[PDB]
């Protein structure tokens, strides 16, 4: 009995240069090698990928938020190699002190670096969101990668942006270093009376794990009706098939929900984005409106 | 009542217990032997809770908390009042879980489909199952497990948690954060880019796999395929759940120190531990 | 104050939602039927969407969802009992009627096509120069059923040109007719294919397709039901 995990079998025909609609072709690369490796899992097949002007910005924008903080890494760990690599994960690259409020006026060594790293890092991710946009009007396609992406922006955005804003100085963002970015979310909630009272992370904390159940039994599913084409999706959608109805009636048989192959996608999208959504509410009302949600949750309001 | 195309399925057989004597449905669930079982299960399971909710002297939900047996009991029973309700129940509930697997095994086998969906939530049983049960055997007492009530199960966790001082530090919790993390991201580009193709720019006919695997090569260079991202997000989300469980499981029984101190084993090796400089130098 | 406004918008917000996604997921299926096939009295509380339209590819028109839900073909089925509930046994061979896990749905009578509008699946043999990069090559191995006799052998591949993977074997019978068998439904080993659904003896009654380089979503489907039901019906003959 094979469960589908894993293909028994590779093919490989010509490489897939991919569909045109009113994509520059000029700006393509070649495809790249075939991995047989990954081709066990899934696609064989690296590249081609497109690089107009946003992938270059933001790829170059990126680059140079990654190599600000390991230049100041080098640095705290006086340029030797061996310290570098014992250290890694307990350097940082820490904002502004309190001080200098939400001026551009702070030193190098004393949080301007952080600054500097901060706007390539804003360059980057709004550049490459203009780019999930674009290569997705160049196919026709709707802009629905673009709009999820921003539930994502909107969480980090509220984490190193808005919400330093709003308390008055950027000594409340998060440092770029592996240990203290979770030290900075421990005491985060230690300061704010304790997150677990916060509505907001108790609603993002159920659909994260709401995330986890949905594409378990939606993966779970679809593999499950594989044998009757079940991962053509579209196909299904147009014209139904029984994969679609066997699908459903697992849900109705099981628990008496309704669900289509369109439908479980919406469910699927919102679940995800429904994450972080709450999540930048709850953490932009931290310190702003709610100096301690235990406190809050005693009045109730 | 049927949806438009159900008939044609309802056929007898598929059953692992009691052949043609529980084989039927009510309304759209279907019942089976583990229908009977989960509603035994999960009724007795009910009634115990509101005894609880009498000897504690309350209703409100907000409130209802049954307690394990306190450690001096051990892996022993305990009087109801005093952490025994918590252990009959911890049966029921294992029983309503197992069950409920059982059940969706039956439905796949009259449906003709895999059992990847019973397979997937056995994992989550066995997270479970690891809190109540194997943790608190091999730390020798059932007091060790979480209370059931909606808030001092929170207790529970920030209490556990920082047992450890902070459990963030825990290697294993953050490989099962990473996949919980990924897990979402994967979720949201699969449910988008299948609306995306089904659902186009006003007008346009309906895209093709070909463009969705198309538009992700364009983004990233590399497209895992309309059959490699269902077989990701099930990976995705039942490693989230192992390494939950791992996570938990080693914490209280090989490592019982402080988390943060467990990463000195890194700093201290020998032909790095010595030299000057640096944070730990 | 603040967060009991945000907090309370959010709940109101997350019901619309709720609504928006359960109306949704009413497009296929609807209305709700007694087993006699009449609309159901209680169709629930949610009612049904205003109607959405899918402009197929290559000229092929249009859906509407909802739309007119018929089966198309006829359900050789009995009820078992005298109220609402139970199971509707087969009248005559399920395997051959397509009823239970054999059950086919009336897709349409042409091929799936790719985003260029050529057909999506093609024997190996006219795709070019598509080849088996890894693993066992199947072409040429024994075909066993689940009674442990040889059914037949695999003379072919079919291939999905555009995501690049094995969809079915092409299957020739001791009669040197064919058939596919679904590539997630058989177990390549290194000197056989395996085949748990079907014994030896219900390999000629897999439905054929009416052209030798195409299969059609209706091909698809009555193929794909008839081997998976094999896994309740061919029982008897299993080992
Ligand atoms: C912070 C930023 C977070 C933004 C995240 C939004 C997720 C977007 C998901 C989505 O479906 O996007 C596709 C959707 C359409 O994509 P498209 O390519 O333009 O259309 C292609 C098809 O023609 C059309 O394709 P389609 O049919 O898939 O699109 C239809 C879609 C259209 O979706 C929308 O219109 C999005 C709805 C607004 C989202 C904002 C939610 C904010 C929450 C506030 C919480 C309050 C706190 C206090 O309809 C819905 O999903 C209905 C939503 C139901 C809302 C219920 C309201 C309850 C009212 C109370 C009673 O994107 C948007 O509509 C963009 C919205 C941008 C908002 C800023
Ligand atoms: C997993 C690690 C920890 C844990 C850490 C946390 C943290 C941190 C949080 C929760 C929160 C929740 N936890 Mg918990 N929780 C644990 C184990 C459990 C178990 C169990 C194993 O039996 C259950 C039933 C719950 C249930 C719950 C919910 C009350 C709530 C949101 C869950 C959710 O949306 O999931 C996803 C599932 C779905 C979306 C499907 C729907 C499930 C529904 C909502 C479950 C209803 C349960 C009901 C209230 C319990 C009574 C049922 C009886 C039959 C009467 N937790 C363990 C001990 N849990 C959050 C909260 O806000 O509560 C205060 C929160 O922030
Ligand atoms: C001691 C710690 C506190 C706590 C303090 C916090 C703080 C502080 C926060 C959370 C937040 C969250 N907490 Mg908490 N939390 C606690 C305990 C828990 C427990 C538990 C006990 O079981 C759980 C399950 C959670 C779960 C969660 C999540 C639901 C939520 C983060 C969602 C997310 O996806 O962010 C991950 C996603 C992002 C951060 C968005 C990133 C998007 C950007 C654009 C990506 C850029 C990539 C960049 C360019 C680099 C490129 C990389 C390479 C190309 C690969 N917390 C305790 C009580 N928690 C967050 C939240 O939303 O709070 C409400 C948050 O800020
Ligand atoms: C949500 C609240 C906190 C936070 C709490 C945690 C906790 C807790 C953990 C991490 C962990 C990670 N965090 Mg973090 N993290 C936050 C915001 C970020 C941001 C950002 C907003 O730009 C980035 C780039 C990271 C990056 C990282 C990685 C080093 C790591 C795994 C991420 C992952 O699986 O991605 C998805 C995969 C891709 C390929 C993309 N975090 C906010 C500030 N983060 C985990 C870790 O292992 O750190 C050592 C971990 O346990
Ligand atoms: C202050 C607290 C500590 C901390 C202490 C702990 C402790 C203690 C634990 C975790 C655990 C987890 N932590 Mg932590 N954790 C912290 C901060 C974080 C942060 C963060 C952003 O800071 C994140 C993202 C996480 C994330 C996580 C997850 C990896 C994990 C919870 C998921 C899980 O186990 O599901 C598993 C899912 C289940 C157990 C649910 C099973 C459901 C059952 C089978 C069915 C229920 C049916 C139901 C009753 C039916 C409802 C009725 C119907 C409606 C009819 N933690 C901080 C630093 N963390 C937990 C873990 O790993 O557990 C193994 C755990 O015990
Ligand atoms: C529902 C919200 C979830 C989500 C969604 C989401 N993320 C997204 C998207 C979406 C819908 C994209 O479209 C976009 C993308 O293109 O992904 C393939 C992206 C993205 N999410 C990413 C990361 C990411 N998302 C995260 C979180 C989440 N994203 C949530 C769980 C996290 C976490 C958990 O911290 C990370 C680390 C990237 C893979 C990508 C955005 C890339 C970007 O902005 O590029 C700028 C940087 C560089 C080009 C240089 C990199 C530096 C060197 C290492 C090289
Ligand atoms: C493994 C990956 C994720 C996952 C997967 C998953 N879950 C699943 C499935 C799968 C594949 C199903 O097939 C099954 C299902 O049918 O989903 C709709 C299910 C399911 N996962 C559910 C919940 C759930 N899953 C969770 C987690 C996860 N499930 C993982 C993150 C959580 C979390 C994170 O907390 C919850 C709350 C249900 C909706 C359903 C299982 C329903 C079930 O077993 O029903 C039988 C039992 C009853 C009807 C109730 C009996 C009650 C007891 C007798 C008494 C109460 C005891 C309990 C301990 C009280 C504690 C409450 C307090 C903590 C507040
Ligand atoms: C080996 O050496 C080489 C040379 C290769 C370099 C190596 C580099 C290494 C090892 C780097 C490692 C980097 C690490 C570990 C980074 C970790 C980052 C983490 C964990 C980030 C976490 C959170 C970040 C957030 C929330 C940041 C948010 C940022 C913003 C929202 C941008 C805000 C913008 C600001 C303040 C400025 C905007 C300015 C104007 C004028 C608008
Ligand atoms: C997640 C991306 C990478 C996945 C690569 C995993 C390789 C698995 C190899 C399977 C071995 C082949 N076999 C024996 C199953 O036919
Ligand atoms: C998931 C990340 C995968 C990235 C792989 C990108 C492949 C690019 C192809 C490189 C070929 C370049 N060139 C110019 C020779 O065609
Ligand atoms: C996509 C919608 C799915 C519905 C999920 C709702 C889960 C309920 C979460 C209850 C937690 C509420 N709390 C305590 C944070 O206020
Ligand atoms: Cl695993
Ligand atoms: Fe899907």
């Amino acid at each position: 009995e094979y469960q589908n995990i894993f293909s028994q079998v590779q093919v490989r025909g010509p490489a897939d240069l991919g569909m045109t609609e009113d994509v520059n072709l000029a700006n393509r690369s070649g495809v790249g090698p075939f991995s047989t490796l990954l081709g066990w899992f899934g696609n064989a097949q690296l590249g081609p990928i497109y690089l107009g002007s946003l992938g270059v910005l933001s790829l170059f924008s990126g680059l140079m938020w990654f190599f600000t903080i390991g230049i100041w890494f080098w640095y705290q760990a006086g340029w030797n190699p061996a310290v570098f690599l014992r250290d890694l994960f307990f350097f940082s690259l820490e904002p502004p002190a309190p001080e200098y409020g939400l001026s551009f006026a702070a030193p190098l060594k004393e949080g301007g670096l952080w600054l500097i790293a901060s706007f390539f890092m804003f360059v980057a991710v709004w550049s490459w969101w203009g780019r999930t946009y674009l290569r997705a009007q160049a196919l026709g396609m709707g802009k629905h990668t673009a709009w999820a992406f921003l539930s994502a922006i909107w969480l980090w955005m509220v984490l190193g942006f808005i919400r330093p804003i709003l308390m008055g100085s950027w000594s409340e963002a998060v440092p770029y270093g592996i240990f203290s970015h979770l030290d900075w979310t421990n005491n985060f909630s230690l300061v704010h009376g304790n997150l677990f009272y916060n509505p907001f992370h108790g609603l993002s904390i159920a659909f994260l794990y709401g995330s986890a159940l949905l594409f378990a039994m939606h993966g779970a599913t679809i593999l499950a009706v594989s044998r009757f084409g079940g991962e053509r999706e579209l196909e299904q959608i147009a014209d139904r098939g029984t994969a679609a109805e066997r699908a459903a009636l697992f849900v109705r048989w099981t628990m008496g929900f309704n669900a289509t192959m369109e439908g479980i996608h919406r469910w699927a999208i919102w679940m995800a984005v429904l994450v972080t959504l709450t999540g930048g509410i709850g953490i932009l009302l931290s310190g702003t409106v709610v100096d301690n949600w235990y406190v809050w949750g005693q009045n109730h309001g | 009542a049927l949806l438009s195309f159900e008939r044609k399925y309802r056929v007898p057989g598929g059953t692992l217990v009691g052949g043609n004597l529980f084989d039927f449905w009510v309304g759209p669930f279907y019942v089976g032997f583990f229908g009977v079982a989960t509603f035994f299960f999960a009724a007795l399971g009910i009634i115990l809770i509101a005894w609880s909710a009498v000897l504690q002297g309350t209703w409100n939900p907000q409130l209802i908390s049954v307690y394990p047996p306190a450690l001096e009991y051990g892996l022993g029973g305990a009087p109801l009042a005093k952490g025994g309700l918590w252990q009959i129940i911890t049966i029921c509930a294992t029983g309503a879980f197992v069950s409920w697997a059982l059940r969706e095994v039956e439905i796949c086998r009259k449906l003709g489909i895999g059992y990847h969906i019973p397979f997937a939530f056995a994992f989550a049983i066995l997270a479970y199952l690891t809190l109540v049960l194997f943790r608190p055997v091999m730390m020798g007492a059932w007091g060790y497990a979480f209370p059931y009530g909606i808030w001092t199960h929170l207790d529970w966790v920030s209490n556990t948690g920082y047992t450890y001082g902070n459990f963030h530090y825990n290697p294993a919790h953050m490989i099962a954060i990473s996949f919980f993390f990924t897990n979402a991201l994967a979720l949201a580009l699969h449910g988008a880019l299948v609306l995306s193709a089904a659902n186009p720019e006003k007008g346009k006919e309906m895209r093709t796999p070909d463009h969705e695997d198309t538009f992700f090569r364009d983004l990233v260079g590399y497209s895992i395929g309309t059959l490699g991202i269902h077989r990701l997000g099930l990976l995705l989300s039942l490693s989230a759940v192992f390494f939950s469980a791992l996570c938990m499981i080693i914490t209280g029984t090989i490592w019982f120190d402080q988390w943060v101190d467990w990463w000195q084993w890194w700093v201290k090796l020998p032909w790095w531990a010595n030299i000057p400089g640096g944070i730990n130098g | 104050d603040l967060a009991s406004l945000a907090i309370y918008s959010f709940w109101i917000f997350l019901a619309g939602l709720i609504y928006y996604l359960q109306t949704e997921n009413m497009r296929e299926g609807y209305p709700l039927e007694n087993e006699d096939g009449t609309p159901a009295a209680n169709q629930g509380p949610f009612p049904l969407p205003k109607p959405k339209t899918f402009i197929l590819p290559h000229g092929r028109g249009t859906l509407t969802v909802p739309g007119p839900e018929s089966e198309d073909r006829p359900i050789a089925l009995a009820r078992t009992a005298v109220s609402e509930g139970f199971p509707h046994a087969p009248t005559g061979d399920p395997m051959k009627d397509g009823v239970g896990p054999a059950s086919w749905v009336a897709r349409r009578d042409l091929p799936e096509l790719d985003g260029h509008g050529h057909n999506k699946i093609k024997p190996m043999k006219a795709a070019a120069g598509f080849h088996v990069s890894a693993g066992k090559n199947p072409i040429g191995l024994p075909v066993r059923g689940c009674d442990l006799e040889i059914a037949g052998k695999v003379v072919d591949i079919w291939v999905d040109i555009p995501e690049q993977m094995a969809r079915f074997l092409e299957v020739e019978l001791k009669d040197g007719s064919t058939r596919l068998l679904p590539m997630q439904m058989v177990k390549v080993q290194s000197n056989r294919v395996h085949v748990n659904a079907l014994s030896s003896d219900l390999f000629a009654g897999i439905p054929t397709i009416k052209s030798p380089t195409e299969v059609t979503l209706l091909e698809e489907d009555k193929i794909c039901g008839y081997v998976a039901g094999g896994l309740m019906y061919a029982a008897p003959k299993r080992k």
